[PDB]
């Protein structure tokens, strides 16, 4: 739920030597399983 | 000015972020924290790979 997004994002970042990033409709990915703190911690770690 | 030392307790932002925020206002918070007239402390529940 965290490592996969991190891995794909890092792969693409290294591909295009990204110095800018956009995250659109990240609201939907905030859908764990009725656990509030897990998604907050994932958000913080990603940022 | 009034010689009363103080401490800052942040629960969501980095001490570095706080100092950077007040930088542009001509406040030498970095100097104060390194001269021990003031302090900063960051407190958050779980670091990583552990339950909150």
């Amino acid at each position: 739920d965290l490592e996969g997004l991190f891995l794909r994002l890092e792969l693409a970042i290294d591909t295009v030597g990204a110095k800018r990033v956009v995250l659109d409709t990240i609201e939907s990915l905030f859908s764990a399983f009725s656990n509030p703190a897990i998604l907050r911690a994932e958000i913080r770690r990603l940022f | 000015d009034h010689g009363e030392p103080g401490v800052f307790v942040t629960f969501e932002e980095r001490p570095e972020d706080i100092v950077n925020n007040v930088a542009s206002l001509g406040f030498e918070l970095d100097k104060l924290i390194e001269e021990e007239k003031i302090a900063i402390e960051h407190i958050a529940v779980d670091p990583s790979e552990v339950a909150e």
